RNA sequence: GCUUGACGAUCAUAGAGCGUUGGAACCACCUGAUCCCUUCCCGAACUCAGAAGUGAAACGACGCAUCGCCGAUGGUAGUGUGGGGUCUCCCCAUGUGAGAGUAGGUCAUCGUCAAGC
RNA sequence: CAACGGAUAAAAGGUACUCCGGGGAUAACAGGCUGAUACCGCCCAAGAGUUCAUAUCGACGGCGGUGUUUGGCACCUCGA
RNA sequence: CCUAAAGAGUAACGGAGGAGUACGAAGGUGCGCUCAGACCGGUCGGAAAUCGGUCGCAGAGUAUAAAGGCAAAAGCGCGC
RNA sequence: ACCAAACCGAUGCAAACUCCGAAUACCCAGAAGUGCCGAGCAUGGGAGACACACGGCGGGUGCUAACGUCCGUCGUGAAAAGGGAAACAACCCAGACCGCCAGCUAAGGUCCCAAAGUUGUGGUUAAGUGGUAAACGAUGUGGGAAGGCUUAGACAGCUA
């Protein structure tokens, strides 16, 4: 379930933040958004990594108990160690239930084994990209954008503009006069 | 043997070779990458070299990126001559490396035969590596 | 080897920073080009050199359009 | 409004920086000690000469 | 207190793009080339003499963040001093601290004078 | 007067027949540091081996050892 | 110009390029004007000449290398 | 059916690229204190020296080889003894006016050679690791966070 712990972060800096990480294994963070202040805090690393394999980790709206006190938030950006790969900072965005937000959501394609540029003339999928950006409001964001490749003969592209989103769902690039394609099919590589 | 088409001057300095990889250090177009973990430089000789022994394992459709170009040139002086008179002639093209850095991509494959594939080119190259998947973020 | 040439530096750059005291004639910037342009109290060589008409202090700000950089002298 | 500073590391191999930060509040040789008034500027040279000087406040 | 015109302060949070809108006075377009003046040809530009027309264009005002431009907090890189290590590189104590990105902002703000309302 | 602070207006070579003052401030031999090179091992395994990667070899690449060859440096020795 | 470590200066038989001139107007001053390039239409030239229009703002130019500059243009034209 | 200027989006690199951009260093002004009683500057008398070495940091060259070579900036030696690093110019501590059969400390140390804890508490190692090493290999062993099966019978064995 969504829930993460946290508590106030009061100082700051390269040599606080560098103890926190080496000693007490815990994770800088920040809580800005909505019309508030930033607050900083501080929150455990066994526990943000546990929520970070669940495939709508930064697509659902999460419940953050600072301290005493609750509030409705989303994973917004999130910093890696390059080479180790854990997470070194991580910073969230509130949720006012009448603004927009924007947001990547995940991509799945379905039923690729019943693709018909694959069965008939022997083709290959290639994903372009697996996320997108959208902007809705909170009450309607979806956990992930379902496209479809049963009906896709050889060599044809999917763009943006080829995919059907939920109701009160912008897709942002598209909005933009930019539709990058998603996938497409291609003869084997030799 | 990559190296680059033309360059604006022959030759250049040593250098030095620091940092982490903070660019270039996610799967950007695959699905499952070889990344690095330990500093050096790769001479194009060994680049090739793990790429021949990477395509050769998959062999059945799958696409194959390569995140690294080697656009260092290095020299060597001939043997048996003095210090001195002059910089030594262009040999070979390196790419610096850093911890962190993604090498090769790949998609179109099973998880487990990138496993097998990466470990075949891991063995071609003078530095330490690991295998990553993609993350949405 | 067929390299071993250079020339010999010739010394430019800030000679009195912000904040000094300027009589006239002392020399302020040495340049090649207009890379800092003549405010109030201040000429331009024939070499592109700042020079000093007036006695105060240097002011060095940037203003106007094209985002120039001026040097200038005001009362002490 | 009164800071005790003594010297405890010998002046030899500093940085002649660091050399007349000691100097200019009176330390001359190892364990000595002098009582100067607690100024910002006196305060910043025994800040700068840290690692030699022992405050005893 | 408002509109127009001239001169400045300041150089995009002040720009570009889109839409609406003004002619009583001012301005522009405008009429004509006798006269002053002009075109390496030409009244296009410059100049002169004006008063039938029109706000079409240009210009001013008012709208919209679409592009541009500004832009936190937090974290990261680098770094002076002192000390360490497995020493081509990094770590610790202390001081300092970006660039990029994110939340967001922006369709400016003033002075003098002259004609009117 | 470009050998560009320009010795004179005006100037090339040989010495194994050689000579003096000096130098390990500087070379040839041997010693030292290094280890590109050389030699000896090891890692991965496409392939050869009728089929079978490792009985025997082993491409393309990688990691070391020894002071052992050709070198690099010029630390000792030119009152041998 | 880089090395050169954000004041100056800074070495190597280090990495790259130029000079040993030109101009009586290519100098002074007053007045006037903006380039390269793309696209559209147009008699032979035709991808590219001369012409008209739109876009553009310096991707042009600067006697001569490169660096630093250039709208009061330091760029281009004319009279004296 | 190969190739495709140009544009759109993602994505790396640069000593001789820059829409940006520090810490230090540097120049100036004003202030308290300290200075060995001076520091600064000027003018005169006398010089020596113009073969440098290594260690740390920033670089070129070499192979980011050399107790290699060439620069910038600090420290030491040169011209510096004493204690430590077994011995060991250049490393760490510390700068010797003379005498004492007095005490306290620095670096480094406290079983015997050989001065001082066979000191106290909680763990690790079985390799004489400590007391020389790389890719790579291995049911060596300690700690930690999670997983997959499992009395509808799990894993090894054994019978079809
Ligand atoms: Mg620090
Ligand atoms: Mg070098
Ligand atoms: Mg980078
Ligand atoms: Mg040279
Ligand atoms: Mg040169
Ligand atoms: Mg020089
Ligand atoms: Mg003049
Ligand atoms: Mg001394
Ligand atoms: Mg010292
Ligand atoms: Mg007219
Ligand atoms: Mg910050
Ligand atoms: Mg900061
Ligand atoms: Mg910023
Ligand atoms: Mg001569
Ligand atoms: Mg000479
Ligand atoms: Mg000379
Ligand atoms: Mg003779
Ligand atoms: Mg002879
Ligand atoms: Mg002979
Ligand atoms: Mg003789
Ligand atoms: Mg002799
Ligand atoms: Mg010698
Ligand atoms: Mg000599
Ligand atoms: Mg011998
Ligand atoms: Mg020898
Ligand atoms: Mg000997
Ligand atoms: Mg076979
Ligand atoms: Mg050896
Ligand atoms: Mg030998
Ligand atoms: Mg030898
Ligand atoms: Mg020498
Ligand atoms: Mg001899
Ligand atoms: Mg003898
Ligand atoms: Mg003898
Ligand atoms: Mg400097
Ligand atoms: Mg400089
Ligand atoms: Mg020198
Ligand atoms: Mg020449
Ligand atoms: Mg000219
Ligand atoms: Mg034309
Ligand atoms: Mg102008
Ligand atoms: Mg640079
Ligand atoms: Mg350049
Ligand atoms: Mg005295
Ligand atoms: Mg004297
Ligand atoms: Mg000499
Ligand atoms: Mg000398
Ligand atoms: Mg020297
Ligand atoms: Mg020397
Ligand atoms: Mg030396
Ligand atoms: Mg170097
Ligand atoms: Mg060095
Ligand atoms: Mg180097
Ligand atoms: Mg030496
Ligand atoms: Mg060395
Ligand atoms: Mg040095
Ligand atoms: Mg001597
Ligand atoms: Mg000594
Ligand atoms: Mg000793
Ligand atoms: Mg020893
Ligand atoms: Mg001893
Ligand atoms: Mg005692
Ligand atoms: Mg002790
Ligand atoms: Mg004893
Ligand atoms: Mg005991
Ligand atoms: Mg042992
Ligand atoms: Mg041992």
């Amino acid at each position: 379930d969504f829930i993460l712990n946290a508590q106030v972060r009061s100082d700051l800096g390269k040599g606080a933040s560098r103890r926190l990480r080496r000693n007490a294994g815990l994770v800088p963070a920040v809580v800005y958004g909505g019309d508030k202040e930033p607050q900083s805090v501080t929150l455990e690393l066994r526990e943000i990594a546990k929520l970070l394999e669940n495939e709508a980790a930064f697509s659902h709206v999460i419940a953050l108990n600072v301290g005493g006190a609750k509030e409705t938030v989303l994973i917004k950006a999130l910093q890696r160690h390059p080479a180790k790969g854990f997470v070194m900072h991580a910073d969230f965005l509130r949720v006012v239930a009448d603004h927009k937000l924007t947001a990547h959501v995940p991509l799945h394609f379905i039923n690729e084994e019943v693709a018909v540029g694959v069965k008939q003339a022997g083709g290959e999928i290639s994903h372009t990209i697996s996320e997108v950006e959208v902007s809705c409001l909170p009450k309607d964001l979806p956990e992930f954008i379902e496209v479809d490749m049963a009906k896709v003969e050889l060599g044809q592209i999917v763009h943006l503009s080829d995919l059907k989103a939920p109701k009160g769902v912008e897709l942002v690039q598209l909005a933009h006069g930019n539709d990058l394609a998603v996938a497409n099919i291609h003869a084997s590589r030799v | 043997m990559l190296q680059p088409k033309r360059t604006k001057f022959r030759k250049q300095m040593t250098g030095h070779n620091r940092g982490l990889a903070h660019r270039g250090s996610k799967v950007s177009f695959g699905e499952y990458a070889l990344k690095a973990t330990s500093r050096g430089r790769l001479t194009a000789r060994q680049i090739e070299s793990a790429r021949r022994a990477l395509t050769r394992h998959v062999k059945r459709g799958g696409k194959i990126w390569i995140r690294v170009f080697p656009d260092k040139p290095v020299t060597k002086k001939p043997l048996e001559v003095r210090m001195g008179k002059g910089k030594g002639g262009v040999e070979y093209w390196v790419a610096q490396i850093q911890p962190g850095k993604v090498l090769y991509e790949i998609e179109g494959v099973s998880e487990e035969l990138a496993r097998e594939a990466f470990a075949l080119a891991a063995a071609k190259l003078p530095l330490a590596t690991s295998f990553v998947k993609r993350t949405v973020m | 080897t067929r390299n071993g040439r250079d020339s010999e530096s010739k010394r430019l750059g800030v000679k009195l920073f912000g904040g000094q005291a300027v009589k006239a004639g002392n020399i302020l910037v040495r340049q090649r080009g207009t890379k800092f342009h003549a405010g109030y109290g201040v000429g331009l060589g024939k070499d592109h050199t700042l020079f000093a008409k007036v006695d105060g202090v240097v002011k060095f700000e940037t203003k106007g359009a094209f985002g120039r950089k001026y040097v200038s002298i005001v009362a002490a | 409004a009164t800071v005790k500073v003594t010297l405890v590391k010998s002046l030899n191999g500093r940085l002649a920086n660091h050399k007349a930060c000691v100097k200019g509040l009176g330390l001359r040789r190892i364990n000595h000690t002098v009582e100067v008034q607690d100024t910002p500027e006196n305060r910043g040279m025994i800040n700068k000469a840290y690692y030699l000087l022992r405050v005893e406040g």
